[PDB]
DNA sequence: AATGGTAGGGGAGGG
DNA sequence: CCCTCCCCTAC
C-alpha cells in the first residue's frame, strides 16, 4: 500500500531488506517492524541507516545516533511543551 | 486458534498439506463431508484468512 | 517445554483478554453470528438493528446502488473544534464533555429517516431531493404539520414527537441506557475488583462504539448502504449549535468569571483562575447541572474531571493532572495526542 | 424446556434440487417447478453440549419493487400482473445470465402493502415481493433491476442490502449465539453418527432423554437414501419454517399507516438489551449492591437556532405553494383516504408464511 | 472483499 | 517557502 519505493516508511526499508535475504521472512498486514538509526555519512537519509535490532546487536561497530536521536527525537516534543513557558531545551541541550 | 495462523500453526499445516502432500486438509476440518471457493484479501488483510465451513 | 508454554500461554492470553466471552455477548445483543462480530465491519450491526426494529412496523428499507449514493449531496455541516489558548495553566482547569452527544441528539430532537420531511427550501411538491432519494409530497401535509414539525438548524423538516415516534430513537435509547447502567454499576464499586471494572469498561466502550457508528450510518458517504447527507449534516449542526449555546451560557453568567479556553466537538474546557480546586468541582457541577437543564431531555452535561495543572498544546492535544472527585488524593497522569501515548 | 434448543453459533446456505421437504412451485406461476431451492445449515450445540447439524428448509430471499398497479385492482388483475412480471424477470435474467418454463432463478412475485422507511410516508404502500431461488445472484438481480436492464424504466429496490442470513433470522426472531427453539423435527437415518466411536463415547443420559422425546424412529427419522448424512458431528436434523417457535414472540405493530400516535389510538424495543441488563443486574447483586435507578431533572429549555427566522418564512412559503386552492382545512382524521380496500393486501410479516412447504 | 464519518499535527523527502 | 505522502491520534 505504498505509491512508490521512494515514499515506503523507513520500517518497510528494513522489512525489505530480509525478503531479500529470505522470502519467508514476509511481515503481515499492519505489523509493526522495529528499527534503530545508526551513525553515518554527513547527508546521508534516515532511511538508509535503519538499522535492525538483529543487525545492530549482531554489528561490531554499529553505534547509535546520539546527535540524531538528541536533537529530532527529544527537542522537538521538550520545545512544543516548554516554549509554552518561555524557555527552550535546545539551549540546554547544546551547553551540554 | 494460534498466535499466527497464517504463517505458522494452521496455516503451514493447510500449506504443507496443498503443495507437498495435495491433500485438501480444510475438507476434512470442516463439519460437512459435502458441498465445501475464492481466496478473500480482506480476511487475510483483516482478521482470519483462513475459513473452515462451520469453524 | 518451549512450544507447550507458547500453546497454553496463547489460550491464557485469550482467557484474560475475555475475547470469546465478550464476542458471544456482543453477538447476542447485536443479532449477527459469532464471526460477523469481528469480521464485517459497523455498518453489520447497525443493519442488524435496524432491520430487527423496522421490520415489526411494516417498514419497507431503500437500498440505493453505488450511483446513488456517489450522487449523493455533499456534507457541509462539520464539528467544532475551538482553537486552544497555548499556554500553562496553574489554575484550576473544569472540563465538561456531553454523554453520547450525537446519540441523545438523535433521540431528542428526532432525527431519521422515518421523521424527515425535506429540506425547508425547495419544497416544491412535484420533485423533493433529500438524500439518496427523490420523492414527491401530498397535496397538504405541510399545512396538516403546520404545528407537529420541528426545523434543523441546517434547513430540514423533521416531525415532531407527537407523530412518527423515530426508530433510531428507539434503538439508540435501549442502547444507552444499558450504557447507562453498565456506567453506573462500574462506578458504584471501588477497588473491590480490579478485573471486573475492566471487564465493565469494555462492555460500556462497546456500547458507546455501537451508539457512534448507528449515528455513523448515516454520512456513510462512502461504501455506505443507506446513508443521508441531509440527516448526518443536521446531527452534527445542532452538535455545534449545542455547544456554542452552552459556551454563551457558561461566559454569559457573572457569577462565576470563567472562560471558555479549549473545546472539542463535546468537550469544553473552562479556566477558573485562583480557585482553590475545591470551589472548582461545585462550580463545574452548577454549570454542568445549568446546562443541562437548559437543553432537550435526552442532551445531558457531565462534569467529567478536573486538569488543575494542565498545558493546552494545540488541537486534540493537551496533557495535565486529573482529578475525577475531590476525594481523589493522586493525581492521574491524564495526556491526550502528545508524544508520551503516540 | 418443553422445545428441542439448538444455538445458533455458525450459519451458511447452500443450494439443492428440491424434495418434498422443499417447496416446489410458486404462487405467481403454479405450472412451472423449481430447478434448485436454497437450504441454512445452522451448526449448534444442544444445552446437553452435543453438537447437531441443523437443515433449515423452505426460506427463499426476497426483495421489494414498487407496485406499477393500481389500488382499486379486483384481486384477479393482481395476480395477472405478477405472473407476467414474473415471466418477464425470468426471462430477461436469462438473457443476461446466458415461454419454456424452469424457474432457475426466480421463484415467485407477490403484492404486499407497506410504509417506506426513507422520508415521512402515512399511508400504506403497494410492493412487488419477488422471491429469488438463488441467494448469490440477489446483487446481481438489483443491479439489473436498477439500471433499467429488464424493464421499460430504471426500478428504486428495496430490501437488498440485507444480507440472507441476516434477513432471514431478522424474519424468524433469531440472534446469533442464542437459542434455536423447535416444537419438532425431523431425524437424518442414523441418529447418533460413529465417526470413529462418537456414538459411544458421547452417549449420555440426558441425550438420551432429549432423543426419546423428540424421535420417534418411525415417523421423524427420513430415508438414508433420500437424505443421506452429510455432516461430521452426532446428530443431524432438518426442519422446516413452521417448526421454529422462536417466531410468533414478535410483536407487530402497525401504528405507521394512519395518525394513530396522534389521534392517541392504542420501552425495551431491543428484545436482547433485557438479557443484558438482567445478568448486570443479577452480576451486581453479588456484591450486595442496591437496586438500579435513575432521577430525572426538569428543564427549562424553550430552542430557536441562527437561521430560525428564515427558515419559517421559507416553511410558510412552502406551506402556500403546496397546497390546495381554497377548500377545507386538512384535518387529522379524514387525511388518509379511508375505505381504500387495503385489507385484501398481506402485510410483509404476513407474506412470510406463504410459499412454506406445508409438510403432513 | 470488504469497508461509518469528522478534524489535527508532525516528520521525511523532493522542489 | 511550499507540497505530498505516511503515521497516529482525538472526537
Ligand atoms: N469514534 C467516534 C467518536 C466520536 N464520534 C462522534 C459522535 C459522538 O457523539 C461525538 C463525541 O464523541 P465522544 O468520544 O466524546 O463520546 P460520546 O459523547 O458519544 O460519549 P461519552 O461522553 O459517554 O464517552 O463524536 C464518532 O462519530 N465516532
Ligand atoms: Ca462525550
Amino acid at each position: 500500500a505504498y505509491k512508490s519505493e521512494k515514499t515506503a516508511p523507513a520500517g518497510a526499508v528494513v522489512v525489505k531488506r530480509r525478503i531479500n535475504e529470505d522470502h519467508r521472512a514476509e511481515p503481515q498486514y499492519k505489523e509493526r517492524i522495529p528499527y534503530l538509526v545508526v551513525k553515518g555519512k554527513q547527508g546521508q537519509l534516515l532511511r538508509e541507516r535503519c538499522v535492525s535490532p538483529e543487525e545492530f546487536l549482531e554489528g561490531e561497530n554499529l553505534e547509535l545516533d546520539s546527535e540524531y536521536y538528541i536533537n529530532k527525537i527529544l527537542i522537538p516534543p521538550l520545545d512544543r511543551l516548554f516554549n509554552l513557558i518561555g524557555i527552550n531545551v535546545g539551549n540546554w541541550a547544546q551547553e551540554i | 486458534s494460534g498466535f499466527e495462523i497464517h504463517n505458522f500453526s494452521w496455516g503451514y499445516i493447510i500449506e504443507r498439506c496443498q503443495k507437498i502432500h495435495q491433500f485438501d486438509i480444510v475438507r476434512e476440518l470442516a463439519r460437512v463431508k459435502c458441498q465445501i471457493k475464492l481466496s478473500d484479501t480482506w480476511g487475510y488483510a483483516h482478521s482470519s484468512g483462513i475459513m473452515i465451513t462451520g469453524r | 517445554n518451549y512450544w507447550l508454554s507458547r500453546a497454553q500461554i496463547n489460550i491464557q492470553l485469550l482467557r484474560k483478554q475475555d475475547y470469546i466471552a465478550r464476542n458471544i455477548e456482543q453477538a447476542r445483543l447485536i443479532g449477527i453470528d459469532f464471526h460477523s462480530v469481528y469480521y464485517r465491519g459497523s455498518q453489520f450491526k447497525v443493519e442488524s438493528f435496524l432491520i430487527r426494529i423496522c421490520k415489526s412496523e411494516s417498514f419497507i428499507l431503500l437500498s440505493p446502488g453505488k450511483k446513488d449514493v456517489r450522487k449523493q449531496k455533499a456534507l457541509e455541516c462539520v464539528p467544532l473544534v475551538m482553537e486552544p489558548e497555548s499556554a500553562f495553566y496553574k489554575s484550576p482547569l473544569i472540563v465538561l464533555d456531553f454523554q453520547s452527544l450525537y446519540p441523545s441528539i438523535m433521540i431528542g430532537y428526532n432525527y431519521c429517516y422515518s421523521t424527515m420531511i425535506g429540506r425547508v427550501r425547495e419544497i416544491n411538491l412535484t420533485e423533493n431531493n433529500l438524500g439518496v432519494s427523490k420523492f414527491s409530497l401530498p397535496r397538504n401535509i405541510l399545512a396538516l404539520l403546520k404545528n407537529d414539525v420541528t426545523i434543523a438548524p441546517n434547513g430540514v423538516v423533521y416531525a415532531k414527537t407527537s407523530v412518527r415516534k423515530s426508530t433510531l430513537s428507539k434503538m439508540l435509547t435501549d442502547i444507552l441506557d444499558v450504557r447507562v447502567m453498565i456506567k453506573k454499576t462500574m462506578n458504584e464499586i471501588g477497588d473491590d475488583n480490579t478485573t471486573l471494572k475492566r471487564l465493565l469498561n469494555n462492555k460500556q466502550l462497546a456500547l458507546k462504539l455501537l451508539a457512534n457508528v448507528t449515528y455513523g450510518y448515516t454520512s456513510a458517504s462512502f461504501s455506505g448502504r443507506m446513508p443521508c447527507s441531509d440527516l448526518a449534516d443536521s446531527i452534527v449542526q445542532t452538535g455545534r449549535e449545542t455547544l456554542e449555546k452552552a459556551i454563551d451560557i457558561i461566559e454569559k453568567d457573572e457569577t462565576w468569571n470563567a472562560k471558555v479556553v479549549y473545546g472539542d466537538t463535546d468537550s469544553l474546557f473552562v479556566y477558573l483562575p485562583g480557585k482553590t480546586a475545591i470551589e472548582a468541582f461545585s462550580i463545574g457541577h452548577a454549570m454542568a447541572e445549568r446546562v443541562t437543564q437548559n437543553n432537550p431531555k435526552p442532551i445531558f452535561l457531565k462534569f467529567e474531571k478536573v486538569y488543575h495543572p494542565s498545558i493546552l498544546i494545540s488541537k486534540k492535544r493537551y496533557v495535565g493532572f486529573s482529578y475525577e472527585s475531590p476525594s481523589q488524593t493522586l493525581p492521574i497522569f491524564d495526556a491526550k495526542g502528545i508524544e508520551t501515548v503516540r | 424446556s418443553d422445545y428441542f434448543r439448538i444455538q445458533l453459533n455458525n450459519q451458511d446456505y447452500y443450494m439443492s434440487k428440491p424434495t418434498f421437504l422443499d417447496p416446489s412451485h410458486g404462487e405467481s406461476l403454479p405450472l412451472n417447478q423449481f430447478s434448485q431451492v436454497p437450504n441454512i445449515r445452522v451448526f449448534g450445540a444442544l444445552p446437553t453440549g452435543h453438537q447437531v447439524l441443523c437443515h433449515v428448509h423452505g426460506i427463499l430471499p426476497y426483495m421489494f419493487i414498487k407496485y406499477d398497479g393500481q389500488i382499486t385492482d379486483t384481486s384477479t388483475l393482481r395476480h395477472q400482473r405478477c405472473a407476467q412480471v414474473h415471466k418477464t424477470l425470468e426471462v430477461k435474467i436469462r438473457a443476461s445470465f446466458k415461454k419454456l418454463g424452469n424457474l432457475n432463478f426466480v421463484a415467485d412475485v407477490s403484492v404486499v402493502k407497506g410504509i417506506p422507511f426513507y422520508g415521512y410516508h402515512v399511508g400504506w404502500n403497494l410492493f412487488y415481493k419477488i422471491s429469488l431461488l438463488n441467494p448469490s445472484c440477489l446483487s446481481r438481480i438489483s443491479e439489473l433491476i436498477r439500471d433499467g436492464k429488464i424493464f421499460g424504466k430504471k426500478f428504486e429496490i428495496y430490501e437488498s442490502h440485507i444480507p440472507y442470513l441476516l434477513q432471514w433470522t431478522a424474519d424468524f426472531n433469531l440472534f446469533g449465539c442464542s437459542w434455536i427453539n423447535v416444537d419438532r423435527c425431523y431425524f437424518r437415518s442414523p441418529v447418533l453418527n460413529s465417526i470413529l466411536d462418537i456414538d459411544k463415547l458421547t452417549i449420555n443420559d440426558d441425550l438420551q432423554l432429549l432423543l426419546d422425546r423428540f424421535c420417534d424412529f418411525k415417523c421423524n427419522v427420513l430415508s438414508r437414501r433420500d437424505f443421506p448424512r452429510v455432516g461430521n458431528g452426532l446428530i443431524e436434523i432438518d426442519i422446516l419454517p413452521q417448526f421454529i417457535k422462536n417466531r410468533e414472540k414478535l410483536q407487530h405493530r402497525d401504528i405507521h399507516h394512519d395518525f394513530l400516535e396522534k389521534l392517541g389510538d392504542i420501552k425495551p424495543y431491543v428484545s436482547s438489551a433485557r438479557d443484558m441488563i438482567n445478568e448486570l443486574t443479577m452480576q451486581r447483586e453479588e456484591l450486595s449492591l442496591k437496586e438500579y435507578k435513575e432521577p430525572p431533572e426538569t428543564k427549562r429549555h424553550v430552542h430557536q437556532w441562527q437561521s430560525s427566522g428564515e427558515f419559517e418564512a421559507f416553511y410558510k412559503k412552502a406551506q402556500h405553494k403546496t397546497s390546495t386552492f381554497d377548500g377545507q382545512i386538512p384535518n387529522f382524521e379524514n387525511f388518509i383516504d379511508k375505505n381504500q380496500k387495503f385489507s385484501a393486501i398481506n402485510t410483509p410479516y404476513e407474506a412470510l408464511p406463504q410459499l412454506w412447504p406445508r409438510l403432513p
